């Protein structure tokens, strides 16, 4: 007789980046 | 490289640096035999925590260099590798990935090596909760080849949450069911550690300390368990002594008393149980010797193995429950009031036994596991039973009979330790143990004496006067008292007339 | 020299170039008390983006110059430190690393500076992270035995967030709860920008006009 | 190396560097008996940010020295991890310092980073003493369970303020020596108690560190163009809250003076809040536990707002909370009031709609009540002992032609439990106003109106008859203050809009309503 709700979370996303390199 | 996020614990066991197991050495057999198949040889250790587990495998690291392994397991290395550091420190796209294809490499180079993977729920969801490549996609193909023999150690919760759920995976690993110990297990499990004590904490520890710290966890711990908080208690002795040698079983019930916070340690206590039971309670003494007698059967002498301990019917009351509930365990609040007056209706006797599925109240009722049994002895009283419908008590005779209550969310709650006290059909009043009756100014005096000495030794303390009258102590008693009803909670005439006038002492 | 890494804010408040703050005297002494503690010396001037965080400090440089300020931080040149001409040209190696030694060598070569560091989250995290330490890792052991004493200023949520993550830099800096300007005060703050307004616009401001822009506001 | 990775804290014991740490032996003695163990050793020190979990440690590495430690703990050294002071390759020389000395013993402050480098030293081979937060242990170290089976939780709280004043007290001659001034005993014992009334985003054993660090500051500044007292320090907080000094440094009933009408029941609550600002009673129970009965619209929620204008300087910051949606456990684990409540460490907190609620709520009712003590999910004791208790509550034939009074507290006991009025501290119940009581109210409704037209410039006087027609239809008896204020908007608000924008009114002058009924 009642609901649940799932409730999706967001996630953080491991990431990619771009570095830089010096000589 | 695999040194750098576990330790090796066969090279750990011929170092001797690993405690000895005694016992669970058919669960060790268990793991060589799923270690020793051919296509999916990954044991999971199923337990709780504390039920030993690295143990087991401490004990298959010590079988290996004993040699008492079979020839596909003679001189293979264990690696505690710990996958909850493969995602520490990880915070780039690949970076995880890549400290577990080290790991997975160097089980090619080797070829002898067995992950003890500890929380094996942790493999699902370490890279994306299997939404992409995690840590259990990668190990999944060479899992189910037997390329990687890898042992498992997990709640059978969290098997079942997140193992079980995954159907791709609870193929690749085999449920090896490692148990709670039983406490005369959990005794010679402390003999072997007796060695290992001894030489660091420089004690020397009797016999019965074991049997101390073995029946005693059991007795008041229920959230930790068997073969981890008795040795807990054993390493807290000799905290004790390091402050400080022989343990005793006090040195025991000390550092219990550290733990739990009771410091009550029973036959000595239950001959003069009244005595402490009336030091909450003077006046109506009848009914204190009645329901002191019916427990000196029930916690000493005989007893069913399935009934709970006493079953009373109450027609102050509730103020003798909530001493019964201190001498019970050690602690005043143990005492739950369920207000039967306040459910009257069928479709509310779901709404303190736990809802069906789906439904109202899944949650408000059915908390009674980490209400009852999370506590080692309780006293549930049932408010004003008469109010409540005929239905809700029927649901009451499968604790009469056996002392099990099933939750709506399906679990079974034993109340065999719990005192249930009714206050106000014969097939519902038989099954209670007694029927105790409680007569209603002499003895009213003499709680107004009991009741205004808990403020008065505060309130001189605080540097208050303190100007009383044994003529007023009977005009305390007339107004915090009914014949027609019950002595209207004195306390609250106490409030109406000392402490309304302490604000007129300032002034 | 930090002039080249920086600006000198004192030397922006004796050529009239930094705007003046009517009120605010009680913060701008709060960062002058909890830069001559002992444990603490860090005032970190926390507050939402527009109280006004750096002008109290804009408002200690006026207080440095004017002479309204004790003779322990008398003469004392506040430099803030842009991390934009900090990072900016460190393309070989280990520039970004001689480049913030440099400017704190320069600190305690002359003794006459206390930094401002504008936005002190952005020190936190970023600025030569690949190779070599970042910025803040090199402030951070002058910033716990102590050889350097920063003022910072950081949203109330960004200090959460990044200074509130390690408690070795908690231990070090006084959050200084830079609030909102009350209506009346902030009415006190536009009379006295009152001048720098008619002078820019060539207009004139009245009364009415700062208590509707306060209250309205 | 060996000191790039921090500060030996051992060396700086014994030379005296490191502070004295007074009070708390009996944690640094718990810290002592984890690091005795081999199955369990290596302690993580759990405490709110400032409550002493360095210290503990730094009371440890004074410990050493001075003999007050075990054969184990004897003559072992002590350092920081500094990671903030080529990375990853020192990191890993960490875990040689086994090999290399052997005295070792690591402090490892915020030991939560390292869990998301991570010194597993093979199981247990350094010991290890970490620092914590109560829910950073229980998000980071306790989630993850190879690192639980080594480190224990040991329990550091906030100090009480009694304890905290001897923590002071031993550390005054470091501040009396750095500010070069004589802090006194007042400026101690009025430190710990200011700061704990009015701070909490930080703990007492710090807060009450920081002002006395910074009023001997503010020494050492205004003496360049030499004792610190309770008034010195009470300077400082004003400087920071903001909260009148003299606020800083009973009842007088003023709260009448706020408020319309119900006069009675104004003196007969500030008698228990003057018995509770002494502490008279038991501090186990909570402090005001009122219940507000009676009827609605006379002023009694205003009376609240006096209330907690009364007990925080501030007007208006008490805590607002409804009840009445519950029927789940997800909806009622909101008893929102657990992190509001946990902001303020004095609020005055408002119960309405509590004659509504579900029927097992009632059982954890009695816990706001009688403990005053709800444990979170954080694990920490959200007070309700220190904060006011305030219980709003509203409660044929021929027959015709007023004390309601003991009425009222008849269905007291039976809409609600027999023993929730066991623990209140007084009963009230409100009159209903008076033709005099209600028109002062209309005076204060239109005191709003004629400051939004004093704005542009023009001052109203409504005559006595005028608000004589306002007062009856803005009250009945179930209501009074509710109904006066759309009827004041409803004749005389709109009336005065349009004349003003058509200009019968116009610009400066005094209009006055004359009614003729
Ligand atoms: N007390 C004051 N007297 C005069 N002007 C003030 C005062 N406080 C703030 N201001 C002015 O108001 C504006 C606030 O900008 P400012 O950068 O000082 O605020 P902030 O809170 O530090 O902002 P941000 O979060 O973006 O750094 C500026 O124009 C500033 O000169
Ligand atoms: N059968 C056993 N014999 C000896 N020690 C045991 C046994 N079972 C558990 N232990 C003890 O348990 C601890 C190891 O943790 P363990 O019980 O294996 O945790 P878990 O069950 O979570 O894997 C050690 O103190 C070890 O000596
Ligand atoms: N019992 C105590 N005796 C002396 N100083 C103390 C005590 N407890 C805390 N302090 C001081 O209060 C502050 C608390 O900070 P710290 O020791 O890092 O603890 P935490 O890790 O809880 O922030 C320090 O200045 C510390 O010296």
């Amino acid at each position: 007789k009642v609901l649940i709700l799932a409730c999706l979370v967001a996630l953080a996303l491991a990431r990619e980046l771009e570095e830089l390199n010096v000589p | 490289v695999l040194d750098q996020f576990g330790r090796n614990l066969t090279a750990a066991a011929m170092e001797g640096k690993l405690d000895p197991v005694i016992g669970r050495e058919k669960e060790i057999e268990r793991v060589m035999q799923v270690l020793s198949r051919r296509t999916k040889n990954n044991p999971v250790l199923i337990g709780e925590p504390g039920v030993g587990k690295t143990a087991v495998v401490e004990g298959l690291a010590q079988a290996i260099v004993h040699g008492e392994v079979p020839e596909t397991l003679k001189d293979k290395q264990l690696y505690t590798l710990d996958l909850g550091s493969l995602v520490a420190g990880s915070r780039y796209r690949g970076d995880f990935e890549e400290r577990l294809k080290k790991v997975l490499k160097e089980i090619n180079t080797r070829g002898d090596i067995i992950l003890f993977i500890d929380a094996l729920h942790t493999l699902v969801g370490a890279g994306a909760a299997e939404g992409a490549i995690d840590a259990a996609s990668i190990l999944k193909p060479k899992l189910a080849r037997g390329e990687l023999q890898t042992i498992g150690a997990t709640t059978l919760d969290e098997y079942r949450k997140y193992i079980e759920k995954d159907a791709a995976l609870e193929r690749r690993f085999q449920p090896v069911q490692v148990g709670e110990p039983t406490v005369e297990h959990t005794i010679e499990i402390l003999k072997g550690l007796r060695d290992r004590y001894e030489a660091h904490h420089r004690v020397s520890i009797t016999d019965a300390a074991m049997v101390a710290a073995a029946t005693l966890a059991d007795r008041y711990i229920n959230d930790r368990f068997l073969p981890d908080k008795a040795i807990d208690l054993i390493d807290e002795a000799g905290a004790r002594m390091r402050i400080r040698a022989e343990v005793d079983d006090e040195q025991i019930a000390e550092v219990l008393g550290n733990w739990t916070g009771i410091p009550v340690f029973e036959t000595t206590r239950l001959l003069r149980m009244e005595e402490e039971l009336h030091k909450r309670i003077i006046g109506q003494e009848d009914a204190v010797k009645a329901v002191s007698k019916a427990i000196r059967r029930t916690r000493a002498g005989l007893k069913d193995p399935k009934r709970p301990s006493g079953s009373f019917i109450f027609a102050g009351k509730t103020e003798l429950s909530k001493a019964l509930a201190n001498f019970l365990f050690g602690d005043d609040d143990a005492l739950i009031q369920i207000d039967m007056g306040e459910f009257h209706d069928r479709f509310t006797a779901s709404r303190l036994f736990g809802a069906p599925p789906g439904y109202v109240g899944y949650e408000e009722g059915g908390q009674l596991t980490e209400k009852v049994r999370r506590k080692p002895f309780s006293v549930v009283l049932f408010d004003a039973i008469e109010k409540a419908h005929q239905e809700i008590y029927n649901s009451l005779l499968q604790v009469l009979e056996d002392g099990r209550l099933t939750d709506g969310q399906g679990r079974t709650v034993d109340f065999k330790n719990t005192v249930l006290i009714f206050t106000s059909r014969p097939e519902f009043l038989n099954r209670i143990d007694d029927i105790i009756v409680f007569h209603q100014r002499e003895e009213i005096i003499r709680m107004v004496d009991l009741m205004i000495s808990r403020v008065a030794g505060q309130l001189k303390s605080k540097d208050m006067a303190l100007v009383l009258t044994d003529a007023a102590k009977a005009l305390l008693a007339k107004r915090g008292f009914d014949p027609v009803l019950g002595a209207r909670p004195l306390r609250r005439t106490i409030q109406r007339e000392i402490e309304d006038q302490l604000s007129e002492k300032i002034l | 020299v930090l002039d080249q890494f920086g600006r000198n804010l004192t030397a922006a408040a004796m050529e009239g170039k930094l705007d003046p703050v009517i009120g605010r005297e009680k913060e701008i002494e709060r960062v002058m008390q909890v830069l001559s503690r002992r444990t603490k010396n860090n005032p970190v001037l926390i507050g939402e983006p527009g109280v006004g965080k750096t002008a109290v400090v804009e408002g200690l440089a006026q207080a440095i110059v004017h002479g309204e300020v004790p003779e322990t931080l008398k003469d004392k040149q506040l430099y803030t430190l842009d991390l934009g001409s900090l990072v900016a040209g460190s393309r070989y190696r280990g520039d970004f690393e001689e480049r913030l030694k440099k400017v704190l060598k320069e600190i305690n070569t002359r003794g006459d500076i206390i930094l401002f560091i504008d936005a002190l989250h952005t020190l936190v995290g970023a600025g030569a992270a690949e190779g070599a330490i970042d910025a803040a890792s090199i402030l951070k052991p002058k910033l716990a035995r102590g050889e350097l004493q920063t003022i910072g200023a950081t949203t109330l949520d960004e200090y959460r967030k990044y200074i509130e993550k390690d408690a070795a830099l908690e231990r070090r800096f006084q959050p200084v709860q830079v609030g909102e300007p009350t209506v009346e005060h902030t009415i006190e703050i536009l009379k006295g920008l009152r001048d720098r307004y008619e002078a820019h616009h060539r207009v004139s401001i009245t009364d009415a006009a700062m208590v509707a822009a306060a209250t309205l506001a």
